[PDB]
């Protein structure tokens, strides 16, 4: 039994098998849930998140 | 003047004391049963000139009759080359597209055929529907709502009708084709809205039909064009019964008059069913018109896709009309006989009449109002009226014995033929209740390209012979 | 380039075809049977709910969008018109459509339209292929190039694998075009009729079980065209909240009153009917002509079933009368494939009017109504579509009446129980390996469409396209179609796949669920009240022997 | 006319949306509305309390006095409930044949019933916020006049038994029926 499909390897998994894992889950966490995908041109909005900087600084 | 102003143990007591009426009423279903057992039916083998036929649950049949009955004109779909493109789209694709529109439902076919529309016509853009019956109801809603005018004939089709009445929108009606009528009308209405100073001007239309199903006449679309224009209205036009029998090559009604479809006719509704072969519907128009209806349209969005077989087959004939147009030639010749053999017999003058444009593939017979009411005895004004104030008081039961009368008499004619000549002709099928504005029972004859002349002359004398007898 | 391909048919043997288009069964021991319930009700239906962050943040995220866009519109419009042509008046024209009535389309849906309106080609089976193109601008138009690629098949509407175009039905078809041509003359008073719609016709009877019924050639227009036939301006209906749009444009082309009553609640129905019933007819308080309840049989955004003994001895003591559709309930479910009335035992003489498609099964186009034999024979004289509309074409009765035959174990001995069988596991196994990785899914424990929730909404483009990038097609639905909280992915399951196919769809749907955070299960969802948060291999290890049981599903 | 299906705009100083026909209500009005269903649903009341406290902190971020940014907080706010609910009228999507073209998304609630729960939370909110935050600015008599000018004529009067299917004229020709 043989058919015309090809199977795409699995990343992690025969893919990878022949310190940067925790940035990526962290801007994965960031991006998608904030609202960035159904917005085009505005990616100028993460500007106005720089409330980081402003609450870095203590006393 | 203020003047001085229930119980749960008597509730149940209303609910005993309800009595509903029946789903649907049968006292009159015996003596209109007739219609059922009057219906030919084919037994295996396709519906073409010579068929034969059993009535009556198989107690009469029939052989080698001259049919008069069928709606395919051309004739082009039985032929080798479209049974070649029908059976190897089958092996390729299957039957079913099992999907709606907007999942997975295109097959890079409706595609195709939705550019070819759009050359054949000379327009900017097509959509394609399931079912030529909902086409019309699903596209004019979309672009008309509360406040809207729209200008109607007289004498428009019953799926026309369902329109209108979903539109919910202000409809007027003026004469059936009188341009003296849509000229006064319009005028009064753009004064009346100018006086008022309205924000925003409101969407206008006007609905007519290329040939009329009921009738079988024409529209005059080089004055409409005139008179749209110059009182800022839109054109909406129906031609179910006018693609490919009217033009030198089959376009459609611009062709017959000269003219450009791009700026004569807004909105364009038409049926693959009738002379190219194949089930189906489409609407033409431009580019903004076709991107709302993608997403605004009922039928459109909430149905599957049509089959591929059907829309392969249409695209090899729209291909085989362009080269050659002998087809259309020979069913004008023909239409033209047809009309003239019944127009000049000075027997039938004070019997029957005829309301039928030579242009027409239908030719449709009708009685003398001098006849009708010295048997029958009733008017068609009359026969009007008390149908609609039954409609308004929602009775259940309308029956009307003059118009049952007639019925009778028209199959009589039918049946007299068949026995004695062997030849088909067709009786008017409609339904009253559902009816808005008058009709009359009428008899049909139909004509096609695979006919010889000849063999029509000879029905010709055959059918005005059993009319005289009848009478 | 702009315009869409023409694709050429690739050449292969015959048995690489089959195999595309239907799978072939492993081992005996992937089948069930299924069981018909005789005086068990069904319960009430549990639901589980994420955290409330989630709605907050969705909350937030709609809020930013429609500020924004209401803004972009205002500046845009305001600021330039040469851009902006189509939503102005011109030379004393309105516009073809409004600028507040179309906001969502050009403001929301827009950027992700991409993942709608894909083009296909082939049949539609097991591996559907699929025509590549690059977005242009912001999804505004698209360019083509020569390249097919197939993907597995999870957004079509075929139950049993007869979308095939090697077999016995193709064959009748083909036989069909032969001896009748695909001209259709007329209506069916007309010309139209012929002896194979008779033929249908009394099969499709003897098939649902009621006495005799008709044929169409389109669904949408069973609906859309029937209620004007019986229905006036003195009369109720009460309908479900959730019902398709041609029972709502019949129901508004009668003119009957409309009343609804929210899904799954039978005593605010009681209440309705009971008020209903004492008030009687506005402004004059004359008693009802008539009282007609409109039911469907499988709701297929939920995966729910209807509860039939309830309305039926609510109808037979109000004295009421009941209209079921079968749209996603025949040839499909139960023990033969009857329908839900096979599924509760209940007898069809107490359904009034029964109705049904084809195309979700049987691989055609049409629909039928069954009913008693005198409401026929006034119908068939009072109806519209008969005298007025086309008739059906030959072909698509031949692959009908093939399928039913086939069904029913006429013909082809031994293949109709082998597909249900298929189904039904294929059914329980996806639900259960779901519901144990740790996700949300709707429905009862036998259906074949599978609602999986996907909250926020910048998770549908990501999950969609990431799986498109694998090799997999799926639907996703947002709104106004589904409430703002809720969106949700659709799984329609098939008879032609296989449990490899569903091992590697569970690997790829569960890494990329956890590379999204979507699994936010509160523990109702298992049966032991416990978080459910396994291993994929241990899963696929122990599922298959487990989803026979019963006693692991809650509802 | 066979249909008389036509919008009236009549000029008064005090006029109100006549009561629909038969087949307007009856029968066009029976779907979810889908725009106002939302409300009493979940996670529908927290939301408000969040926005307040998001605002009040953006603005402290800014490092202004008390008395400003309570004030700011205040009537930002109420703007933006009086902009999302009582300005628009009429529904993003057609529902039949533009049903609710005359009614803004405050009277589409909860099918037209006056007194619900979540009228009775949407009323109290603001009453209650302005408690709290008067407390910063007591000895400023102007700018309480102002505090108080912009709940009362903004965020409670609309929200009221009467003014219930009201129109004014003064700033255009409105239309009913
Ligand atoms: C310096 C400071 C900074 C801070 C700040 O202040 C300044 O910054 C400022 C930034 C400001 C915003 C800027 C902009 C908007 C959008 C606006 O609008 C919403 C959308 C619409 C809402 O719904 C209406 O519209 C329905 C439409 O159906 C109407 O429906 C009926 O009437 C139908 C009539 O047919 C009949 O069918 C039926 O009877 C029935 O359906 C009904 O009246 C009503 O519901 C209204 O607007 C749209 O509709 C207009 C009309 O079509 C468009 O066209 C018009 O604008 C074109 C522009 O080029 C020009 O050509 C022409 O004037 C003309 O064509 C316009 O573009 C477009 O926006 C609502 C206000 C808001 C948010 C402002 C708030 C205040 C600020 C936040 C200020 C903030 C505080
Ligand atoms: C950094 C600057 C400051 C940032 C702050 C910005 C302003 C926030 C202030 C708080 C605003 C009040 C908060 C109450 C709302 C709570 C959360 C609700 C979540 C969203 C609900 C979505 C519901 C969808 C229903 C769809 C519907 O039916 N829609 C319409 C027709 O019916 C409604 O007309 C429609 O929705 C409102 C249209 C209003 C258009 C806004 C125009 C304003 C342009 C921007 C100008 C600034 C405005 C703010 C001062
Ligand atoms: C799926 C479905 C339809 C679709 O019918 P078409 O044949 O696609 O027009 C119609 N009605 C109901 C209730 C359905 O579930």
């Amino acid at each position: 039994h043989k058919s015309s499909m090809v199977y795409i390897p699995t990343t992690k998994e025969a893919k990878r098998r022949n310190l940067n894992t925790i940035e990526e889950v962290v801007e994965k966490l960031y991006w998608t849930y904030y609202i960035h995908l159904p917005f085009y041109l505005m990616a100028s909005f993460d500007s106005f998140f720089l409330h980081v900087f402003f609450l870095t600084i203590f006393s | 003047q203020q003047k001085k102003s229930l119980s749960p143990q008597e509730i149940d007591a209303l609910i005993e004391d309800w009595e509903p009426e029946p789903l649907v009423d049968p006292s009159a279903t015996d003596e209109q049963s007739w219609r059922v057992a009057k219906t030919p039916v084919t037994m295996e083998m396709p519906i073409q000139n010579h068929i034969t036929i059993t009535r009556n649950n198989l107690q009469e049949k029939y052989t080698n009759v001259f049919n008069l009955a069928s709606n395919n004109f051309l004739q082009l779909s039985a032929t080798e080359p479209v049974k070649e493109v029908v059976k190897t789209t089958i092996k390729n694709y299957g039957v079913g597209a099992c999907g709606p529109a907007g999942f997975y439902g295109n097959q890079d076919v409706h595609y195709t055929l939705e550019y070819d529309l759009a050359q054949f016509f000379g327009t900017q853009g097509s959509v394609l529907y399931g079912q030529d019956f909902c086409a019309a109801p699903s596209v004019l809603p979309a672009f008309t709502k509360r406040g809207d005018v729209i200008v109607a004939d007289d004498q428009v089709s019953l799926p026309v009708q369902n329109a209108l009445q979903l539109s919910r929108s202000t409809v007027y009606y003026f004469n059936h084709n009188d341009m003296n009528s849509l000229e006064c009308l319009l005028n009064e209405l753009t004064e009346q809205e100018k006086l008022e100073k309205l924000p925003a001007i409101p969407r206008k239309f006007i609905v007519t039909e290329g040939i009329f199903h009921n009738s079988g006449d024409l529209a005059p679309l080089p004055e409409l064009t005139k008179l749209k224009n110059k009182y800022k209205f839109r054109l909406f036009v129906d031609e179910t019964f006018s693609i490919g029998v009217l033009g030198a090559t089959g376009r459609g009604l611009s062709e017959h008059f000269n003219m450009d479809r791009a700026t004569a006719i807004d909105i364009t509704v038409g049926s693959m069913a009738t002379a190219l072969g194949s089930t189906g519907g489409f609407v033409l128009g431009d580019s903004v018109m076709c991107l709302h209806q993608r997403i605004g349209s009922n039928a459109y969005c909430f149905s599957a896709c049509l089959p591929a077989y059907t829309v392969t087959s249409v695209s090899k004939v729209l291909k085989l009309m362009d080269s050659n147009n002998d087809a259309v030639q020979t069913l004008q010749k023909l239409s033209k006989s047809l009309h003239d053999s019944f127009a000049s017999d000075d027997s039938l003058r004070s019997y029957v009449i005829v309301t039928s444009s030579p242009v027409s593939a239908v030719l449709h017979l009708q009685l003398t109002p001098a006849y009708r009411s010295r048997k029958f005895g009733y008017t068609c004004e009359q026969l009007f009226e008390t149908m609609s104030a039954l409609q308004k008081k929602s009775q259940t039961n309308k029956f009307i014995e003059p118009y049952e009368e007639e019925e009778k008499f028209l199959q009589s004619i039918v049946d007299h033929a068949l026995i004695n000549y062997n030849v088909l002709i067709t009786r008017n099928t409609i339904v009253l209740k559902q009816e808005t504005l008058p009709i009359v029972p009428s008899l049909k004859i139909c004509c096609n390209a695979a006919m010889s002349p000849e063999e029509l002359k000879n029905a010709c004398e055959s059918v005005k012979q059993s009319i005289l007898a009848c009478c | 380039y702009t315009r869409v391909p023409l694709c050429e048919p690739e050449e292969l043997p015959d048995d690489i075809q089959k195999e595309n288009e239907y799978g072939t069964l492993d081992s005996p021991g992937h089948l069930y049977q299924v069981k018909s319930r005789h005086g068990k009700p069904l319960p009430e239906p549990v639901v589980d709910t994420p955290p409330y962050y989630i709605s907050l943040l969705t909350y937030l995220n709609y809020l930013i969008l429609i500020i924004l866009g209401h803004v972009h519109d205002f500046l845009g419009m305001t600021f330039q018109k040469n851009k902006h042509l189509d939503l102005l008046e011109h030379d004393g024209l309105a516009p073809w459509f409004s600028n507040f009535e179309s906001f969502y389309v050009r403001r929301i849906k827009m950027r992700i339209d991409d993942c709608f309106s894909r083009p296909t080609t082939g049949v539609p089976g097991r591996f559907i292929r699929c025509i590549d193109r690059i977005s242009h601008n912001i999804n505004e138009y698209f360019t083509y190039s020569g390249a097919v690629y197939p993907c597995m098949n999870l957004s079509s509407y075929n139950y049993l694998g007869f979308a095939q175009s090697k077999g016995q039905c193709t064959d009748a078809a083909l036989e069909s075009v032969d001896k009748y041509s695909i001209q259709s003359g007329g209506p069916r008073a007309q010309i139209g009729t012929t002896d194979l719609h008779i033929k249908a016709e009394k099969l499709v009877a003897r098939f649902i079980g009621k006495e005799d019924a008709l044929v169409f050639s389109m669904g949408y227009g069973t609906n859309a065209n029937l209620f004007n036939a019986f229905l006036d301006k003195k009369c109720l209906v009460i309908s479900d909240e959730l019902n398709h749009t041609s029972i709502r444009t019949g129901v508004r082309l009668s003119g009957a009153a409309v009343r609804t009553f929210k899904h799954g609640d039978m005593v605010g129905l009681e209440k309705l009917i009971r008020e209903q019933i004492v008030l009687g007819q506005p402004k004059t308080n004359r008693p009802w002509k008539k009282i007609l309840i409109c039911a469907e049989g499988l709701f297929s955004m939920e995966g729910t079933l209807c509860n039939l003994p309830k309305l039926v001895e609510l109808k037979k003591k109000y004295k009421c009368y009941l209209f079921i559709d079968e749209a996603h309930s025949i040839g499909a479910m139960g023990p033969t494939g009857r329908g839900v009335c096979e599924i509760f035992g209940v007898d069809p003489k107490d359904v009034d009017i029964l109705m049904g498609t084809f195309t979700k099964s049987f691989g055609a186009a049409g629909g039928y109504i069954a009913a008693d034999q005198w409401i026929i024979d006034r119908l068939r004289l009072d109806l519209t579509t008969v005298s007025y509309s086309e008739s059906m074409p030959a072909p698509v009765l031949a692959q009908t009446i093939s399928s039913l035959q086939t069904i029913s174990g006429e013909i082809c001995p031994g293949q109709g129980t082998e597909r249900l069988q298929r189904i039904a596991f294929n059914s329980r196994y996806l639900r259960l390996a779901l519901q144990r990785l740790g996700f949300i899914v709707y429905g009862v424990a036998d259906s074949p469409v599978i609602p999986l929730l996907l909250y926020c909404p910048s998770k549908m483009p990501a999950f969609s396209r990431m799986m498109l990038q694998r090799r997999i097609a799926v639907v996703v639905v947002a709104y106004p179609a589904t409430p703002l909280i809720e969106s949700r992915v659709r799984f329609c399951m098939s008879a032609s796949l296989t449990k490899e196919d569903i091992d590697y769809l569970l690997r790829h749907v569960s890494e990329v669920g956890d590379k999204l955070n979507l699994k936010s299960n509160s523990g109702k969802s298992s049966y032991d009240g416990k978080r459910q948060r396994w291993d994929i291999e241990e899963v696929i290890r122990r599922t298959p022997e487990d989803c026979k049981d019963d006693k692991y599903f809650v509802n | 006319p066979v249909t008389d299906h036509r919008r009236r705009r009549a000029a008064a100083v005090i006029s109100h949306v006549e009561q629909e026909t038969f087949e307007d209500e009856n029968d066009q009005q029976m779907l979810p509305n889908m725009n106002a269903t939302w409300v009493d649903q979940r996670g529908a009341w927290l939301i408000h309390i969040v926005v307040i406290v998001l605002l009040r902190l953006f603005y402290s971020l800014f490092g202004s006095t008390p008395k400003w940014t309570w004030t700011l907080t205040n009537m930002t706010y109420i703007i933006g409930f009086y902009i999302m609910f009582h300005l628009v009228k009429g529904t993003p999507f057609d529902f039949n044949g533009g049903a609710y073209d005359n009614l803004t998304m405050w009277e589409q609630i909860n099918d037209e019933t006056l007194y619900t729960p979540t009228r009775k939370f949407l009323l109290i909110v603001p009453i209650v916020l302005f408690l709290i935050s008067n407390q910063y600015y007591r000895n400023d008599m102007t700018l309480f006049l102002s505090n108080l000018a912009v709940t009362v004529l903004i965020g409670v009067v609309p929200k009221l038994g009467i003014t219930h299917r009201l129109r004014i004229s003064i700033p255009g020709i409105t239309g009913r029926a």
